[PDB]
Order: C-alpha cells, then structure tokens, then sequence
C-alpha cells in the first residue's frame, strides 16, 4: 500500500468548569501479517505482501 | 488481537 | 490499495459547565493480512497482497 | 482499491450546563484479508488481492 | 508501504477550573510481522513482505 | 517501508487550577518481525523482509 | 479480532 | 496481541 | 506483546 | 513484550 | 492460476532412411504480467494477481 | 499459482541411416513480472502477485 | 508459486548411421522479477511478489 | 516460491557411426530480481519478494 | 525460496565410431539481485529478499 | 521479449 | 530478454 | 538478459 | 547479462 | 556478467 498523507491530528480542548476524557484502543494503525503451517504438512507455500 | 477501551466517571 | 489522503482529525472542545467523553476501539487503521493451513495439507499456495 | 481522500472528521463540541458522549467500535479502516484451508487438502491456490 | 507524512499530532489543553484525562494503547504505529511452522512439517516456503 | 516524516508531536499544556493526566502504552513505533519453527520440521524456509 | 469500549457516566 | 487502556475519574 | 495504561484519578 | 504504565493520582 | 498435472510430453522418432526436424518459439509456459503507468499520472492503483 | 506436477519430457530418438534435428527458444517456463513508471508521477501503487 | 515436481528431462539418443542436432535457448526456468521508476516520481509504491 | 523436486535430467547417448550435437544458453535455473530508480526520484519504496 | 532435491545430472555417452558434442552457457543456478538508484534521488527504500 | 529458433538443413 | 537458437546441418 | 546458442554441423 | 554457447563441428 | 564457451571439433 502506498499513503500519501496519513494525518492522525485529535483537538483536545477543555478550559471552563469542565472535565474532558478520552480512551484509545491503539490509536495509530497495525500493519500486521502472519503466516503459519498446521501440524505435518508439506508442499506449502505461503506469502504475504503489504 | 482483542483490543478494549474501559473508561469510567463520576 | 492507494491512499491520497488517510486524514482522521476529531474535534473535541468543551468549554463550560460541560463534561465531554469518548472512547475508542482503535481509532485508525488496521491492515491485517493472515495465511494458516490446515493439518495433513500437501501442494498448497496461500498469498495475500494487499 | 484506490482512495481519492478518505476523510474522517468528527465534530465534538458541547459548552453549556451540557453532557456529550460517544464510543466507537473501531473508527477507521479495517483492511483484512485471509486465507486458510482445511485439513487432509491438497493442490489448493489461495489468493486475495486487495 | 509507502508513506507520505505519517503525521500524527495531538493538541491536548485544558486551562480553567477543568480535568483533562487520557489513555492510549500504543498510540503510534505496529509493523509486525510472523512465520511459524507447525511441527513434523517439511517443505515449506513462508515470507513476509511488509 | 518507506516513511517521509515520521512525525509524532503531543502538546500537552494546563496552566488554571486543573489537572492534566496521560498515559501510553508505547507511544511511538513497533518494528517486530519473528521467526519460529514447530519441533521436528525439516525443509523449511522462513524470512521476513521488512 | 475482538474490539470493544465500555463507557458509563454518573 | 491484546491492547487496552483502563482509565477511572471522581 | 500484551500493552495496557492503568490510570486513575481523585 | 509486555509494556505497561500505571499511574494514579489523588 | 491452479495446476492439476501441467504434462508436455513430445514423442520424437525417426529410424529409417529418414528426416525429422522441428523447432519451437518457446515450448512451455509464458507467465507474464506488467504494470506500467504514464506520465503525469497521479493516484493510481494497479495490481496484477495471477 | 500452484502446479501439481510440471513434467516436460521429449523423447528424442533417431536410430538408422536417419538426420533428426530440433531447436528450441526457452523451453521451461518464464515467470516474469514488471513494475514501471512513467515520469513525473505521483501517489502510485504497482504490485504483482504471482 | 508452489511446485510438486518441476520435472524437465529430455531423452537424447542417436545410434546408428545417424546424426542428431538440438539447441535450446534457456532450457530450464526464468524467474525474473523487476522493478523500475520513471525520473522526478515521487510517492510510488513498487513490489513484485513471486 | 517453493520446488518439491527441480530435476533436470538429460540422457545423452550416441553409440554407433553416430555424431550428437547439443547447446544450451543456460540450462538451469535464474532466479534475477532488481530494484533500480530513475533520477531525481524521491519517497520512492520498491521491494521484491521472491 | 525454498527447494527439496535441485538435481541436475547430464548422462553423456558416447562409445562406438562416434562424436559426442557439448556447450553450456552457466549450466546451473544463478540467484541474482541488484539494487541501483538514480543520481539526484532521495527517500528510497530499496530491498530484495530471495 | 523476443524469441526466436532459425534452422536449417541441407 | 531476447532468447534465441541458430542451428544447421549440412 | 540475451540468451544463444549458436551451433553448426558439416 | 549475456550468455552464449558457439559450437561447430567438421 | 557475461558467460561464454566457445568449442569446435575438426
């Protein structure tokens, strides 16, 4: 894959009697590959392009 | 994977 | 895939007897790409280009 | 594929005796592609071009 | 992949009588990538190209 | 992969009576790549290009 | 896999 | 792997 | 790898 | 591994 | 592509008062494939999965 | 692609007062694959999977 | 690619008053794989996987 | 890419008032990858996976 | 990749009032990979894995 | 690319 | 690339 | 790149 | 690159 | 690079 900005920017902002708050679960990005075999095999070909 | 946000207020 | 941009840009103000909240389950982007054989397999080909 | 901007922004604005709230199961892009074959196969292509 | 930019730029303010809270898993960016064989395997071929 | 910038730039900023509070989980950027083998295998052949 | 937030207010 | 973020306020 | 961010606040 | 951070405040 | 038996197999006889002759522009098999872009172009996508 | 077997056999025999004769340009198999760009280009994503 | 066999044998055989005659332009297997850019690209993504 | 055997076999045999004549350009196998840029390029990734 | 026998073996014989005649241009393997860049070029990733 | 095989008997 | 065999026989 | 085999017989 | 093989006979 | 065998026979 080819990106050409890849902009994240948030805008967090709370100045008053005020309570801002924020949870990620991983914000950003995963870029995640896996190749795996299962038990007595043979003649296998595994690949993986991003 | 498993990914999770717990978030609480009072 | 080809990406001219990729912007992800949150606002978040609160600014008076307020109270603002979120939360995410991974905010972004996930590229994820995964290739398993089974057991006893022969003459296999198993690729992902993404 | 091919993206031209892939915009996601989000206005979160609340500044009064107001409240706001919001959750995101995954905000963003989930690009997945996956290959797997059953046990005892033979002379199997698998392939996910994305 | 490619990248652009990979811009990612959080504004985190809070000035008057106001509590700011956050919480990331892994804000930024995860290239992983993975060969395992299962056991008793022969001839197999397993790449990754990110 | 190929990056332009690689910028990751938090502002963090609470100057009133408040409270600013952050936490992460690795904030910045993960490059892991892993190669095993299962016991009792033999011809194989596993690389990650990254 | 699997992605969740929980989220409560009082 | 699993990834989270427990985050509490009163 | 597992990652997690406890955080808590009074 | 395993990468973790926990903080409290009061 | 998925390949059962992919068999070429020429019988090439003569024994007598006798000639044989023959020839080939590439007995095989060609498994081609290009990409190419033209000037001035700009987001594009192209991808070939055989 | 995935090949079961990929067998090429000439049987080449001329056993007299006999002249046999062959020629070949490439006999196997060519498995060739192109990325090019033109010039003056941009955000562009070329990839080949065979 | 995954091959079971990739079997290429000529039988090659002339005995008597007899005169056999071959050539072969690359007897075998071409696995070629290329990647090129134009002058002034920028923010081009190229790969080939095989 | 993954071979089970790669067998190039020749039998060559000419016993008698016999004359057997042979050439090859590159009996075997090449296996060629290349990356190259044109100038003045900039954020450019090419890889080839094999 | 990955290979489970590569076997090449030539019989050549030739025992009677007889000529037997031979050339090879790299009978064998050749396993080739070349990264080049451009004059004047900047932010290139340029990688082989075979 | 191009290939070609010329021959010849006489 | 260009691949090619030139043979004859007289 | 360019491959031949260039071969004569008499 | 280039690879060749000339052979003649007489 | 560039491979050759030149071989004749008279």
């Amino acid at each position: 894959m080819n990106f050409g900005a890849f902009s994240i920017n948030p805008a967090m902002m709370a100045a008053a009697q005020a309570a801002l708050q924020s949870s990620w679960g991983m914000m950003g990005m995963l870029a995640s590959q896996q190749n795996q075999s299962g038990p007595s095999g043979n003649n296998q070909n595994q690949g993986n392009m991003q | 994977g498993m990914l999770a946000s717990q978030q609480n207020q009072s």
